[PDB]
RNA sequence: CUGACUGGGGCCUGUAGAGCACUGAUAGGGCUAGGGGGCCCACCAGCCUACCAAACCCUGUCAAACUCCGAAGGGUCCCAG
RNA sequence: CGCCUCCUAAAAGGUAACGGAGGCGCCCAAAGGUCCCCUCAGGCGGGACGGAAAUCCGCCGGAGAGCGCAAGGGUAGAAGG
RNA sequence: UCCCCCGUGCCCAUAGCGGCGUGGAACCACCCGUUCCCAUUCCGAACACGGAAGUGAAACGCGCCAGCGCCGAUGGUACUGGGCGGGCGACCGCCUGGGAGAGUAGGUCGGUGCGGGGGA
RNA sequence: GCGGGGUGGAGCAGCCUGGUAGCUCGUCGGGCUCAUAACCCGAAGGUCGUCGGUUCAAAUCCGGCCCCCGCAACCA
């Protein structure tokens, strides 16, 4: 990891929980990243997105 | 004088001289030949010492093969150094000659002038040497 | 060529004690037999010396047997500059490839040639530092074919 | 498919006469035309601007097909060009839109050349085939000065089923290669 | 040196046959159209079918399927449901896929 | 390309726009307009398609043009070179051919000046 | 081919300067060019349009032999 | 009763030795892209190598970090003592 | 001074020295999943600008290319595009 | 049961390269077309579909040829488990069991399982 | 044993952070001067000590070799 490449938690949309930590890189990837995954909490696949850690 | 103009690695662990020679060991080029009796490491001086010999015999004349080559790196640590530290810096090229290699062969001169001139060679070697002719025996190779 | 040796049979004696016993261990091989052979290894030396792989060894077995053979292979002791083995491969009518001696009117001694076993010659010329010549321009007597590829310096 | 001049002579002149000329037992064995490939390599249009567009509607013009961009196989400094960039548009001219842009290029195409001195005979492939280079694409009558922006030329390969050179150069000519020496 | 023809034949009849399943195999030539369900195990074919033996003509994709309800259905007599289906070189697409939605249509369990 | 081989630029008069061609200077103009009954004032993008194949058939077959012009222009200094005409030595060594003085000037024919260093004055 | 890509090849009429009619196909209805294959020198053969010089250089360089026998 | 060790059987390995097929080294010779060398020429060519220059060929070799090969042994499992 | 690769290491595993050599402290939103298709390097021949090397064509080419970066192993019947 | 072909395995080149010969009834291919399905970073080349006039030219199948490639003994050796000696050493030798690699002789232009189509 | 340096003719930047060689003087050409210096207008000259590697690309990054400065060598 690194300044460029940074930790960040991925927040289901729905129920606003973080159920995932993940990198990326913010200057080859500015936008926020939008992944659909499992949420334990609605049970169900909601588009999560990502929130600072 | 001779050395590999080129190396993958500088420095080889020290061998072991098992065995008789590898190759090489039949006369192939030249009339007559020095074949090692025992084992040793072959310094690029000793050799370049017994080419010259043959050479100003031969006073430039007759041709001199030269059937073993210095490519193994010879390590000396400095003067007056404790062990450890790392290897030595490589100070030196032998070629690694074992009983029956055919080191020199000479041709294109009087049966004399190869019998004193490789006998003369035999004298800048660290080894006992033959000198032998080429036989059938080795035509046969 | 041709010249005259005797050979005899083996089957179980230690090659070291036949070397011991000063005989020359040996196999007798073609297409259609493979003998445990030894020949005495004083007489094989003046024999082959003249008798290099060039020309015909008749080998006088025990049996009445005259067997052609040309000398194949030779494994020398490395250390005493000795024969060690040799191999006698017996003629027969078939071809067979083998070193040819060259005379000159020199690279090469000789010549690998495709010959058959009646058709064997004891020569083969050639004519007149540095300039040198190729297998392809060739004489090629009755009955021989250049088994080497022309390209070879000579 | 549908007739055209070049196509309906291949059959009726050049055909009878290859067999006249080498003898071919099978009539498959007697050379054809397997496709002509236009090659314009750009490099021109590697980074400064995508003049690939023009020049792909020019070479679509000249012949009703367009052509795929070639992208760079490897990075070379000395041509300031790194590994994937469109360096060249090249296009596969088969069957008849092959005969129809042939017989183009025999008629106006190569004579348009300015001091058309003849197509030369040593571009043979020692294989049966057969490629040409061009300086102008306003050679092609699709193309008038004044659509065109900077001059760029091609590659033409036109490969046959020869297998050696003189069947090819009697098809070839048989057709209506002008050839110079 | 290989074609991408076989190349391809290779790479979807090496992963076909690790999932173990009878491999329903189908070959395709420019008039007829073969089946014959595999055993690889034993390198041996359990029931066959194709245009050339039953006889059939007319429309190739008619007549895949027809190979396809004919191989299904000597493949259930002999107890057979699953199987695995080997397009081989070909795209699951037409006179291929037409065999297979046969054999499926007569009750091979892929 | 039309005529010889060369675009005459339109918008301009018919008789300057063929000295454009390699080959016609204002004297040949003027021939080939009277030999074929174009205004010699007329504007090439006003010239009929009649009077453009007109125009050029008598052009390019009346004179050697653009390109074969050059070639006999290039061989007949090649056969100059090639004899060893005191031209051809002129021509090699790329200095005037038609008696100039060069101690100065030719600076047409031998290009931008290479200086040098000269000569020093004494302190 | 693939549709909405290529330009439309239609039935075309090529019309060289040589009163030349080409019938082929083209992106274009009518194109006239100014040369073809039936009137360029090199096509027909052998029209030396005005070079027949061969030479006469430089051994016509001849007229006369003015100098007595 | 399974133990050390031992018999048979299977599998696993890349050392000794050897080899040069790969990576390198490497002697002499043939043939030969880039030239040096150079009677010449640069008008456009060339031309000749008792020299270095890959590649290929032939002869002959070397290697812990090379292997087309490859033991004896070693290990492990099973059965038996 | 921790980690990775190779060698040393004596053909299982493991095996030391201030022994011989290298590299890591990242990266990728695809450089991930799957389905589909494709197969390189290089050699020779041909082809406008165009070259030893851009792009195009033919033939030869089992893998010497490629697989982000060390090395080793592995790999086109793909892990490469 | 035997020959031919088609398909699919197994051995993993004794099966490959090259050269040649041969096959179209059948089967396979090329082929004939591109309406339709589907398809081309362009191309009906490929993929795909509908066909059945032609050709075995290509590919493929079957043969022959040992130039290459590949395989490859026997014999001898190297080395070595174990047991012993020798040499100041570098190193060497003996007994017993094991035993290469190279090279030689020689081999090889495949062998075969299953299903299908045809043939006798 | 440790450390620094090698690049137009001289003395120094650029290296760190890969693509672009820069500054002063000198050298050359031209002016001003009766002439010279100074001054003013222009221009040329460096493949970066060398070899090898990484790289599409090396003055720049990594290894050896040459060369040149500097430091250290204590307890005994
Ligand atoms: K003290
Ligand atoms: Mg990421
Ligand atoms: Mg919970
Ligand atoms: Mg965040
Ligand atoms: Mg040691
Ligand atoms: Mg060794
Ligand atoms: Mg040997
Ligand atoms: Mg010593
Ligand atoms: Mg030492
Ligand atoms: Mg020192
Ligand atoms: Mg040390
Ligand atoms: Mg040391
Ligand atoms: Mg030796
Ligand atoms: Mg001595
Ligand atoms: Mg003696
Ligand atoms: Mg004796
Ligand atoms: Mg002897
Ligand atoms: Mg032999
Ligand atoms: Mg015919
Ligand atoms: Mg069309
Ligand atoms: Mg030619
Ligand atoms: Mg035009
Ligand atoms: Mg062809
Ligand atoms: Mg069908
Ligand atoms: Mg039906
Ligand atoms: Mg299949
Ligand atoms: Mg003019
Ligand atoms: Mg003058
Ligand atoms: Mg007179
Ligand atoms: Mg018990
Ligand atoms: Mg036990
Ligand atoms: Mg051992
Ligand atoms: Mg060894
Ligand atoms: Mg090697
Ligand atoms: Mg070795
Ligand atoms: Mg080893
Ligand atoms: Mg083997
Ligand atoms: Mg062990
Ligand atoms: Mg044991
Ligand atoms: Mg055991
Ligand atoms: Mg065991
Ligand atoms: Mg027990
Ligand atoms: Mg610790
Ligand atoms: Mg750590
Ligand atoms: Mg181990
Ligand atoms: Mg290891
Ligand atoms: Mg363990
Ligand atoms: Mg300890
Ligand atoms: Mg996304
Ligand atoms: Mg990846
Ligand atoms: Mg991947
Ligand atoms: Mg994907
Ligand atoms: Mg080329
Ligand atoms: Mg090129
Ligand atoms: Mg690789
Ligand atoms: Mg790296
Ligand atoms: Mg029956
Ligand atoms: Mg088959
Ligand atoms: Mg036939
Ligand atoms: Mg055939
Ligand atoms: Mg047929
Ligand atoms: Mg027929
Ligand atoms: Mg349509
Ligand atoms: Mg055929
Ligand atoms: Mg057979
Ligand atoms: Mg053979
Ligand atoms: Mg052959
Ligand atoms: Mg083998
Ligand atoms: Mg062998
Ligand atoms: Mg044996
Ligand atoms: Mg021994
Ligand atoms: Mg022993
Ligand atoms: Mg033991
Ligand atoms: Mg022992
Ligand atoms: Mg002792
Ligand atoms: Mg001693
Ligand atoms: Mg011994
Ligand atoms: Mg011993
Ligand atoms: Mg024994
Ligand atoms: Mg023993
Ligand atoms: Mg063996
Ligand atoms: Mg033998
Ligand atoms: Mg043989
Ligand atoms: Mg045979
Ligand atoms: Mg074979
Ligand atoms: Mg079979
Ligand atoms: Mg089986
Ligand atoms: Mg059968
Ligand atoms: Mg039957
Ligand atoms: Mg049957
Ligand atoms: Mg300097
Ligand atoms: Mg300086
Ligand atoms: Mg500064
Ligand atoms: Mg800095
Ligand atoms: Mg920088
Ligand atoms: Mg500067
Ligand atoms: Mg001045
Ligand atoms: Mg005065
Ligand atoms: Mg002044
Ligand atoms: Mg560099
Ligand atoms: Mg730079
Ligand atoms: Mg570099
Ligand atoms: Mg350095
Ligand atoms: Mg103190
Ligand atoms: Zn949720
Ligand atoms: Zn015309």
């Amino acid at each position: 990891a690194s300044e460029v490449r940074i930790k960040l938690l991925l927040e289901c949309t729905e129920c606003k929980r973080r159920n995932y930590a993940t990198e990326k890189n913010k200057r080859n990837t500015p936008n926020k990243l939008e992944l659909r995954k499992y949420c334990p909490w609605c049970r169900k696949h909601t588009v999560h997105r990502e929130v600072k850690i | 004088m001779l050395m590999p103009r080129r190396m993958k690695y500088r420095k080889q662990q020290r061998g072991r001289l098992k065995g008789a020679t590898k190759g090489g060991d039949y006369v192939a080029f030249g009339d007559y030949g020095l074949v090692a009796l025992e084992p040793a490491w072959i310094t690029a001086q000793q050799i370049e010492a017994a080419r010259v010999a043959m050479v100003r015999h031969f006073r430039r004349g007759g041709k001199i093969f030269i059937r073993i080559f210095p490519d193994k790196p010879y390590t000396k640590k400095p003067l007056e150094v404790r062990m450890g530290k790392g290897k030595g810096n490589v100070e030196g090229y032998v070629a690694v000659v074992k009983p029956g290699r055919v080191m020199f062969e000479v041709a294109g001169v009087t049966e004399e002038q190869a019998m004193e001139a490789l006998r003369i060679a035999g004298h800048k070697l660290p080894i006992k040497t033959k000198i032998v002719r080429r036989d059938a025996y080795d035509e046969a190779q | 060529m041709e010249y005259r040796l005797k050979a005899y049979y083996r089957e179980g004696e230690k090659p070291s004690a036949l070397r011991r016993a000063g005989k020359l261990p040996g196999v007798m091989y073609n297409r259609h037999l493979n003998r445990k052979v030894y020949v005495d290894l004083v007489e094989f030396d003046k024999v082959f010396r003249q008798a290099s792989i060039h020309h015909v060894i008749v080998l006088e077995l025990p049996d009445g047997q005259s067997l052609p053979t040309l000398v194949r292979q030779v494994n020398l002791d490395k250390r005493r500059r000795r024969p060690e083995h040799v191999d006698f491969f017996v003629l027969s009518d078939e071809p067979v490839e083998m070193y040819v001696p060259l005379r000159f009117v020199e690279i090469h001694r000789d010549i690998l040639v495709k010959v058959s076993p009646r058709n064997i010659p004891e020569f083969i010329e050639v004519d007149v530092i540095g300039d040198s010549l190729h297998a392809s321009d060739l004489k090629l007597p009755p009955g021989v074919e250049l088994a080497v590829s022309p390209e070879e310096t000579i | 498919p549908l007739d055209v001049a070049l196509k309906r002579k291949y059959y009726e002149e050049v055909r009878p006469e290859l067999i006249r000329r080498f003898g071919y037992q099978n009539v498959w064995e007697v050379p054809r035309l397997e496709k002509v490939v236009i090659n314009q390599g750009l490099g021109e249009a590697k980074e400064d601007a995508r003049i690939l567009e023009k020049a792909a509607q020019e070479l679509a013009l000249i012949t009703g097909q367009k052509p795929a961009v070639t992208r760079a196989k490897k990075s070379i400094s000395n041509f300031k060009l790194r590994k994937g960039m469109p360096i060249g548009l090249r296009v596969t001219l088969r069957r008849d839109r092959m005969w129809i842009f042939l017989e183009k290029l025999l008629n106006v195409a190569l004579p348009r050349i300015r001091d058309f001195r003849g197509l030369n005979p040593n571009s043979f492939d020692g294989r049966g085939n057969y490629n040409l280079g061009l300086r102008e694409q306003l050679i092609f009558p699709e193309i008038t000065y004044d659509m065109v922006d900077a001059l760029r030329g091609m590659d033409i390969a036109v490969v046959t089923t020869a297998e050696t050179d003189e069947e090819a150069r009697a098809l070839l000519e048989l057709l209506g290669f002008p050839f110079r020496k | 040196r290989l074609t991408a023809y076989e190349r391809r034949k290779f790479r979807v009849r090496n992963r076909i046959k690790r999932t173990g399943r009878l491999r329903l195999s189908v070959f395709r030539s420019l008039k007829h159209i073969y089946a014959q369900i595999i055993d690889d195990e034993k390198g041996v074919t359990l029931v066959s079918a194709s245009s050339l033996a039953l006889k059939l003509k007319g429309n190739k994709t008619e007549v895949a399927r027809q190979v396809g309800r004919a191989l299904a259905e000597k493949a259930l007599a002999l107890g057979i449901k699953q199987v695995a289906f080997d397009r081989g070189p070909y795209k699951y697409h037409g006179r291929v896929k037409a065999l297979a939605e046969g054999a499926r249509e007569g009750g091979l369990e892929f | 390309a039309r005529i010889a081989g060369v675009e005459i630029p339109r918008n301009k008069r018919v008789d300057v726009a063929l000295t454009y061609i390699y080959g016609i200077g204002k004297a040949r103009a003027k021939e080939a307009l009277e030999k074929t009954g174009i205004n010699p004032a007329t504007r090439v993008k006003d010239l009929t398609e009649a009077e453009v194949v007109r125009l050029r058939e008598y052009v390019e077959n009346t004179w050697k043009l653009e390109g074969e012009l050059r070639a006999e222009v290039a061989a007949n200094i090649k056969r100059l070179m090639d004899i060893g005409c005191y031209r051809g030595l002129r021509h090699r060594r790329g200095l005037p051919v038609r008696g100039q003085r060069t101690r100065t000037n030719a600076r047409t024919r031998k290009g931008p000046r290479k200086t040098v260093a000269g000569k020093k004055k004494a302190p | 081919m693939k549709e909405g890509i290529h330009p439309k090849l239609v039935p075309a009429r090529i019309i060289c300067g040589c009163g030349n009619v080409i019938e082929t196909y083209s992106t274009k209805p009518e194109i006239y060019v100014e040369v073809c294959s039936k009137c360029h020198p090199f096509y027909t053969g052998q029209q030396r349009f005005v070079d027949t010089e061969g030479r006469v250089e430089r051994f016509q360089r001849r007229y006369g032999d003015s100098y007595r026998k």
